DNA sequence: CCTGCATCCGAGAGTTAGGGAACCCAACCATATG
DNA sequence: CATATGGTTGGGTATAATGGGATTGTCTCGGATGCAGG
């Protein structure tokens, strides 16, 4: 929604943003026709 | 006025041709790179 | 070079070392025949295209 | 042809090295026993 | 020490801004100096560009490097005119000084404008330098008699200079300005038709949306000519050992087999 | 004035294989065609 | 050799606008060097 602070008029619109890849049932992705796996990353936890 | 640019079996390979796929410009869902008219894939077992 | 050679008579060792180090460069330039001002570029050479294809 | 291979020449990587050293404003020269210049480029780079 | 952006920002910030009075005065002095220089040129009969150059060189001083002989001779001849004319020369000097002061004071608008063009093939400092060129153009062409503020006229020229520099220097293979504009229009139209269609449009859609004189083959050729070259040093693999150019064979030099065939054929 | 003492910066860190974002308007040389 | 077409290039827009955007888990070693004491 586009809201004018002064007038108060509203302009509601649904916009297409692109595509999001979908995970298959077995847990992989099909990127450019090729099967790919995202590997989990171990790192230092945030905090004090 | 033309020469050979054919696809041949590399050394140490070969077998039985089991599957052929052809993708041309304009085919639904096909996205070739600009300038490439068509692509041919051969699956050999 | 003459100033540095006289500088090499000081009792201090660090000062003598500095004079010797400066003299290395001065004498290298004097013997080689290279001019110091050549260390500043005016014309930049351009590599042949086949080596930057 | 059945003969034995001839004697080799300067590899092209040394010519590439000389050209890349010239691009850094360094004059690399090959000399003979009497300190005269020896042209390893066969004359293709001399004006 | 490092980070030249900080150094340039500090050097521009060392010059105070201007008020309306100072700006209008500087514009008046530049305009009357240009009028005075053309009057001198008419009186002496020489080329106006040359007297402009000698006046500017004498103002800039020895510090800034036509040789000194001609500048001195023409200056002394210029310092020989009778009264009611050398006054023009003085006004020209003051106008040139006013032009310098105006550019020096308004440099910051160039940075403010150029800071919103990053990420388009030109570094920050290059955009600032081209904006400075546009600012020089605007200063030279500015007409204060219209009572309008200088920045309103300067912004257009700064943007024009930045856009022209981006169109001229952003690509390794130079594409003319009209063709670059055509590519930008193609991209915009394709983006809007992508959003509208909820998917990437086919080339016929873009050709239809550009207008008459556009077919799918032309769209394909235009996108092909818009391709940028890749680096021969693009790293392949995680280890720092394989480059893209390592996989490209040389097709120019004849192979040993080909040379042997030619030699045997000659024999 | 000398000296020592942390301090900063720069240069190293095995081989082979496989891998891959403004728009418009008008003049002017270049090239194509006869 | 003589044009005629597109492609290319230079010039122009007038409310007012005035200082940017990232930074992060190695380890040792050797020389250059600024700072402290005597
Ligand atoms: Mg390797």
């Amino acid at each position: 929604q586009l809201i004018h602070k002064d007038t108060g008029l509203i302009k509601e619109d649904e916009v297409f943003l692109g595509h999001i890849p979908l995970m298959t049932e077995d847990g992989s992705f099909i990127i450019n026709g090729a099967d790919r796996v995202i590997v989990s990353q171990i790192h230092r936890s945030p905090g004090v | 006025d033309v020469k050979d640019t054919s696809l041949r079996v590399p050394p140490g390979e070969g077998g039985i041709v089991v599957r052929t796929v052809r993708l041309r410009r304009g085919d639904p869902g096909v996205e070739l790179k600009p300038g490439v008219r068509e692509v041919v894939r051969v699956y050999v077992a | 070079e003459k100033e540095l050679l006289e500088e090499m008579k000081h009792p201090s060792r660090a000062r003598r070392a500095k004079a010797r180090k400066r003299l290395e460069v001065v004498r290298a330039f004097l013997d080689s025949g290279n001019r110091p001002e050549w260390m500043i570029l005016e014309a930049v050479p351009v590599l042949p295209p086949d080596l930057r294809p | 042809k059945g003969e034995d291979v001839p004697e080799p020449s300067v590899p092209e990587s040394f010519r590439v090295l000389v050209k890349e050293l010239q691009a850094l404003a360094l004059d690399v020269q090959t000399l003979d026993e009497k300190d005269n210049p020896v042209d390893i480029f066969e004359g293709l780079a001399s004006k | 020490t490092s980070d030249p952006v900080r150094q340039y920002l500090h050097e521009i910030g060392q010059v105070p801004l201007l008020t309306l009075e100072e700006e209008v005065e500087l514009a008046r002095k530049v305009e009357e100096g240009m009028e005075a220089i053309k009057k001198l040129s008419e009186i002496t009969g020489l080329d106006p560009d040359l007297i402009r150059e000698v006046v500017r060189a004498k103002i800039l001083g020895s510090a800034r490097v036509l040789d000194p002989k001609t500048v001195e001779e023409i200056d002394q001849k210029l310092k020989s005119l009778p009264k009611e004319h050398k006054r023009y020369l003085h006004i020209a000097r003051e106008g040139e000084a006013a032009r310098q002061h105006l550019i020096e004071a308004n440099l910051r608008l160039v940075v403010s404008i150029a800071k919103k063009y990053t990420g388009r093939g030109l570094s920050f400092l290059d955009l600032i330098q081209e904006g400075n060129q546009g600012l020089i153009r605007a200063v030279e062409k500015f007409e204060y008699k219209r009572r309008f503020k200088f920045s309103t006229y300067a912004t257009w020229w700064i943007r024009q200079a930045i856009n022209r520099a981006i169109a001229d220097q952003a690509r390794t293979i130079r594409i003319p300005v009209h063709m670059v504009e055509t590519i930008n229009k193609l991209s915009r139209t394709a983006r809007q038709l992508q959003q509208e269609l909820g998917r990437e449009p086919t080339y016929e859609e873009i050709a239809e949306a550009m207008g008459p004189g556009w077919d799918a083959k032309r769209v394909e050729e235009t996108l092909k000519i818009a391709q940028e070259p890749v680096s021969l040093e693009t790293p392949i693999g995680d280890e720092k050992d394989s480059f893209y150019g390592d996989f490209i064979p040389d097709e120019h030099l004849p192979s040993p087999v080909d040379a042997a065939t030619q030699s045997l054929l000659s024999e």
